[PDB]
């Protein structure tokens, strides 16, 4: 590993600073750079640093100390749109490789005033074969777990952005067929939050 | 000035095919590399070449094969492909010493998924499921999800449309398709999405949703002898009507 | 240390 | 005392005799320490000095990809002026870089520079300020107006307050026996006979280092440049340096005449007549 | 284009005395072009054993090197520099004086 990048997920507020760090081992590196790789994307460039010290370019900070080899970044004032991967590359010369970190994923979530998590049940517009239930409207620190059943399938949290309201709401979703599948005992896995509103 | 560009941004390949991916750069950049990318690997170089005419291997070069004929392009050739292969290949470019900033610049990506039967293939099912009646009670807005089912390879782009134009202003879809089946490697997948919009937009009739899904697969031109239809890249969608209540 | 990024005439 | 750390690189193409020739070399004040020749077995960057030789393999490799990315730049840059100054194909054409920087007795970064020079006279060069150009002619302005479209002093200017002090601190620490040494100059003083009218007094200078010297000749206070033959000092080769100086005098009259030897390793300036 | 003649000194490393191993240095600077052809002479014949140092340039862009061999003194062995080069008609000797 000539670049040594930190963790993975890095769990961020939105406002709020991340710091991502990293490592690098040849002494004679002269080109330092960052990276954000959206999921599914390429890697896009976003900061390049070329002397020891602060580099500044609108919400992000670059540093550079050569003596102790430490490249970092610094994100303030997180968008919901700063969710990704970044990765720190750095080179010695125009014809040597960027030896690039293996990245560190920085989620940002979103301020969630105060939550009403619940659970629903939605109809299909039937001509499938299953039903789904919407663990809706919890908060950022709620983490949603994965099925130890075999039938079912839980997707990961994501954020929905309802730019009218200024409305920001966390979701995850839950769906089977074989039995009684209930999204009373769905979310089961998961540490959900005590007032979880379930309708009957 | 497109930078690096590269085509196609999908591709199924049946063990022992040959493909060539395409790299373009705009730039009159020297040096120019080509990667894969591996959720426990990183980047891993391929092959790379610092100028027009001249290439050399890189970490990863087993299987693969490049030509530099000129300085804007950098073909890349499976000569038989394998599962291995399957993998998100990146086209990039930096000026060497012809030029500028020393940044290097990425292709869009190409993913290509290798299989060992495209009997494996299959176009997802769509269905849209509406709104919750008790959501609508407790909270005023109404949750439509959208369930992408049953494809194979996870070369899906999902969109919603309200009123025949597509919408990013209230939906969360996820980042990647989920294995249906995790104990296979020939897996079919899964992915979800939902659309949240007011409740009194939700009841108004005259409102349409739908969940459209853009899956890559199979080309016009092949062989298809299952009983199945054939897995074309083809369009399929659900969608669901206002309901006032 | 020889600089890393020399450029044509 | 100051200290400096310099890149010298000089290539010269061959008509019909194929790739030019490229030397490099690089220097920490007057000890040269590291060296590629093109003409040369290994085709790597080789070591000139004992410190330098406690670098690992990857300083090495390094080194020599860089120094045959300078190789490169320079070869095409002899076709590329061919063409500024549409020059034929049947000769030979020079082209030399220099660059480095100076520190100051605290090792803080006191100058960097970056010289380019076609045929042996100047071409293009890096100013002072480390954002600007100075052209020559015509045909370098092109090579320039190209210079800050790729924003290359930039990439200079980092260098040069950066990785070239860094560098440096860290070679005169690695080789301090050797380069943060001073030797004082021995100094001798000759006078051999023209005929029977004149007397050339000859005062010597011997085994300094750093190279830095100043031999001057006068009668009574007032220096006299006006018979002052002076040479170019000169490398012993045991990395020490030699010099003199010689004034053609009226003999009998020897008695008014001094030498005044000024070094860094002289606590006071030296001053010399004939015993 | 610029051609400069070389200027060239020839000394010994340390001072000269007959009997003692030492080094017979030929010093050529200030030239241009880079071409230049270096001899050290014992007795006005070729020393084959001579080496020389990396070209390397001045401030006001003129070549030097310095070409140098083991050598002991002797009262009766004459020793030279023979320098060639484009600026000279033909090829200079500058003998080894050893007052110099």
């Amino acid at each position: 590993k000539e670049v040594e990048q930190n963790s993975g997920p890095l769990s961020v507020p939105e406002g709020a600073i991340a710091s991502l760090n990293c490592t690098y081992s040849d002494r004679g590196s002269q080109s330092f750079f960052w990276y954000r790789q959206y999921s599914g994307k390429s890697p896009e460039l976003i900061m390049s640093i070329y002397s020891n010290g602060d580099k500044e370019d609108g919400r992000f900070t670059a540093q550079l100390n050569k003596a102790s080899q430490y490249v970092s970044l610094l994100i303030r004032d997180s968008q919901p749109s700063d969710s990704a991967t970044y990765l720190c590359a750095v080179t010695t010369d125009s014809w040597g490789k960027l030896q690039f970190g293996a990245g560190t994923q920085v989620v940002v979530t979103p301020d969630i005033q105060n939550p009403d998590p619940a659970v629903y049940q939605l109809r299909d517009s039937k001509s499938s074969d299953k039903s789904v239930c919407l663990f809706t409207d919890f908060d950022s620190q709620t983490n949603v777990s994965q099925s130890k059943d075999s039938d079912v399938y839980i997707t990961d949290k994501t954020v929905l952005d309802m730019r009218s309201m200024d409305f920001k709401s966390n979701s995850a979703v839950a769906w089977s067929n074989k039995s009684d599948f209930a999204c009373a005992n769905a979310f089961n896995n998961s540490i959900i939050p005590e007032d979880t509103f379930f309708p009957s | 000035n497109a930078g690096v560009t590269q085509t196609p941004k999908f591709q199924v390949l049946k063990t022992g095919q040959s493909m060539t991916l395409q790299c373009a750069q705009d730039m009159n950049h020297e040096y120019m590399s080509w990667y894969r990318q591996d959720p426990g690997m990183g980047l891993r170089l391929i092959h790379y070449s610092v100028g027009a005419g001249i290439t050399d291997q890189g970490e990863v070069p087993n299987g693969y094969n490049v030509s530099r004929s000129t300085t804007e392009d950098f073909p890349l050739r499976l000569l038989s492909a394998a599962p291995s292969q399957t993998s998100v290949y990146f086209c990039a470019s930096r000026p060497g010493l012809a030029g500028g900033r020393p940044e290097q610049y990425f292709g869009p990506g190409t993913r290509l998924t290798v299989t060992e039967d495209l009997k494996n293939v299959f176009p997802p099912e769509v269905a849209v499921f509406e709104p919750s009646e008790a959501e609508i009670s407790h909270t005023q807005k109404a949750t439509l999800v959208c369930l992408a089912t049953g494809f194979y390879p996870d070369h899906v782009e999902l969109s919603w449309w309200v009123n025949g134009k597509e919408v990013h202003s209230g939906v969360s879809t996820d980042p990647q398709p989920l294995k249906e089946q995790p104990a296979l490697n020939d897996s079919r997948y899964a992915l979800s999405s939902r659309l949240r919009v007011s409740a009194t937009f939700w009841q108004d009739p005259r409102n349409h949703f739908r969940c459209q899904v853009q899956f890559y697969g199979l080309s016009e031109n092949d062989e298809w002898t299952q009983d199945r239809a054939k897995p074309v890249t083809q369009i399929v969608s659900a969608e669901a009507w206002g309901r006032a209540d | 240390l020889l600089f890393g990024f020399p450029v044509y005439v | 005392g100051s200290h400096s750390m310099r890149y010298f690189f000089t290539s010269v193409s061959r008509p019909g005799r194929g790739e030019p020739r490229f030397i490099a070399v690089g220097y920490v004040d007057d000890t040269q320490f590291v060296r590629f020749d093109s003409d040369a077995a290994s085709q790597r960057m080789e070591p000139r000095a004992p410190w330098i030789e406690q670098e690992g393999p990857e300083y090495w490799d390094g080194e020599t990809r860089k120094v045959k990315a300078h190789s490169q730049t320079h070869r095409v840059d002899l076709g590329t002026l061919r063409g500024y100054y549409n020059q034929s194909e049947a000769g030979s054409h020079t082209v030399q870089r220099m660059y480095g920087c100076d520190v100051g007795s605290d090792w803080r970064f006191l100058r960097g520079y970056h010289q380019y020079a076609y045929d042996g006279k100047d071409y293009i060069a890096l100013k002072e300020d480390l954002r600007s150009w100075t052209a020559a002619d015509m045909a370098a302005q092109t090579t320039k107006h190209k210079w800050e479209a790729a924003h290359v002093a930039e990439q200079l200017r980092a260098y040069l307050e950066g990785t070239c002090v860094e560098w440096l601190r860290r070679y005169l620490e690695n080789g301090k026996e050797t380069l943060q040494r001073t030797d004082a100059p021995k100094t001798h003083m000759t006078h051999h006979a023209v005929s029977d009218h004149e007397a050339t007094l000859r005062c010597w200078a011997l085994s300094f280092y750093p190279a830095e010297i100043t031999l001057t000749w006068q009668r009574d206070g007032e220096d006299q440049t006006q018979d002052t033959e002076l040479v170019e000092t000169r490398p012993a080769g045991d990395g020490t340096f030699q010099k003199w100086a010689a004034v053609v005098v009226p003999s009998g009259q020897e008695q008014r005449y001094t030498c005044h030897v000024q070094h860094e390793g002289l606590p006071k300036p030296l001053t010399l007549r004939w015993e | 284009m610029i051609q400069r003649t070389p200027k060239i000194q020839v000394y010994s490393r340390h001072p000269a005395e007959n009997g003692k191993s030492n080094f017979l240095n030929c010093y050529v600077s200030g030239f241009h072009p880079s071409d230049i052809e270096v001899d050290l002479l014992k007795n006005g014949e070729r020393i084959e054993k001579v080496e020389h140092s990396d070209l390397s340039f001045s401030k006001d862009w003129s070549f030097y090197l310095l070409y140098y061999t083991e050598f002991t003194p002797t009262e009766k062995d004459e020793y030279a520099c023979r320098v060639n080069h484009v600026t000279l008609s033909q090829p200079k000797i500058v003998k080894w004086d050893r007052d110099m």
